[PDB]
């Protein structure tokens, strides 16, 4: 649910 | 040593990131920052927003500096826009120290902020070298060096138990934390935390695969990431034998590909039935590797009720991607982790608080002879 460069 | 201030100062959703508290501008500005080693850049809402309870408001800071530029960061999921400058940044629950470092200023942004998930902003702990718009942006945390004794690395504690918890150690490790030895792996670029994976278990049975499909098209450390995601090969693989292992009891296509989720009676999850999976990265000696171990308790990340009752249901944590590896939260919920910036490596140690029954337990063991590790970075 959290997917972060 | 022992670092009683900062244990403790993490807190996050299932499923929504891990967030410290900090502090910008004169007077102090409160507001919750995600902790993101997956990226490099520190950016901070500063605008409203319907999912946004506070924000960084620049006229009112004294020591605010406008850096005259904008800049545009693109998550895996996710991203925003904003306007870069600088301004004095602190962590109550961190290292008394107040640093002067680059802050984007968030004004645009899309499928980033998470509705209640309680922070305002993204805290890049990678290298310079991913930072937006170039390398040339220095990230928090080599600010903080340069400007205190501070040593050159920090440590993490994820635990998982719908609030969560934990620990970021800045400059130091703190014994407390885990249980064991600490075992590093060397870091193999500085720009992501990329680190090479030699070997992969299910249950003791070896994956079998050509130990570069594990780093294809690499491996990296993300805090940033809820899942352990797995290139496309491997995933199906992994499946494939972590759905043998658990033959015992059926479950719908859509459980595995993380659409539909399981549930059981309130505390009869069969967590014996399922495998343990196993790691094994490259060690720091030649032809030396070592293994981390985690419990289905890791990658079955529990959520709600299918139809919002009461009874104990889970989500399969364990996705495919087309980006490399990517050991998220599955994985590092699990252990001590130490990025050991100033030695290149980085450090894996059974966590105090990693979630467990009483049959079996999260581990790190070593040393395992391991040879042409080398050949398993990809290039």
């Amino acid at each position: 649910e959290v997917n972060x460069a | 040593g022992s670092f009683v201030e900062m244990v403790d100062n993490l807190r996050g959703k299932s499923g929504q990131g891990y967030y410290v508290e900090m502090t910008v501008g004169s007077p102090p500005q409160t507001l919750n920052i995600l902790v993101d080693t997956g990226s490099s850049n520190f950016a901070v809402g500063a605008a409203p927003h319907p999912f946004l309870h506070r924000y960084y408001q620049r006229q009112l800071s004294s020591t605010y500096r406008d850096l005259r530029k904008g800049v545009y960061v693109p998550y895996t999921q996710g991203k925003w826009e904003g306007e870069l400058g600088t301004d004095l940044v602190s962590i109550p629950h961190g290292p008394n120290v107040t640093v002067r470092a680059n802050i984007a200023a968030i004004t645009e942004s899309d499928k980033f902020f998470i509705n209640g998930s309680n922070w305002e902003g993204i805290l890049g702990l990678a290298y310079a070298e991913i930072a937006r718009p170039d390398d040339s942006l220095e990230p928090f945390f080599d600010s903080l060096v340069k400007q205190t004794h501070v040593p050159n690395l920090f440590s993490l504690q994820l635990c998982g138990a719908a609030s969560v918890g934990g620990s970021m150690i800045i400059g130091g490790i703190d014994h407390s934390l885990y249980t064991g030895s600490l075992w590093y792996t060397p870091i193999r670029r500085e720009w992501y935390y990329e680190v090479i994976i030699v070997r992969v278990e299910i249950n003791g049975q070896d994956l079998k695969m050509d130990c570069k499909e594990y780093n294809y098209d690499k491996s990296i450390v993300d805090s940033g990431t809820t899942n352990l995601r797995l290139p496309k090969k491997v995933f199906e693989a992994a499946v494939k034998s972590i759905k043998a292992a658990s033959s015992t009891e059926k479950f719908p296509d859509g459980f595995w590909l993380g659409e539909q989720l399981v549930c059981w009676q309130a505390g009869t999850t069969p967590w014996n039935i399922f495998p343990v999976i196993s790691l094994y990265l490259m060690g720091e000696v030649t032809n030396q590797s070592f293994r981390i171990t985690i419990l289905p308790q890791q990658y079955l990340r529990p959520v709600e009720d299918v139809a919002t009752s009461q009874d104990d249901c889970y989500k399969f944590a364990i996705s495919q991607s087309s980006t490399g590896t990517v050991m998220g939260a599955v994985i590092m919920e699990g252990f001590y982790v130490v990025f050991d910036r100033a030695r290149k490596r980085i450090g894996f140690a059974v966590s105090a608080c990693h979630v467990h029954d009483e049959f079996r337990t999260a581990a790190v063991e070593g040393p395992f002879v391991t040879l042409d590790m080398e050949d398993c970075g990809y290039n």
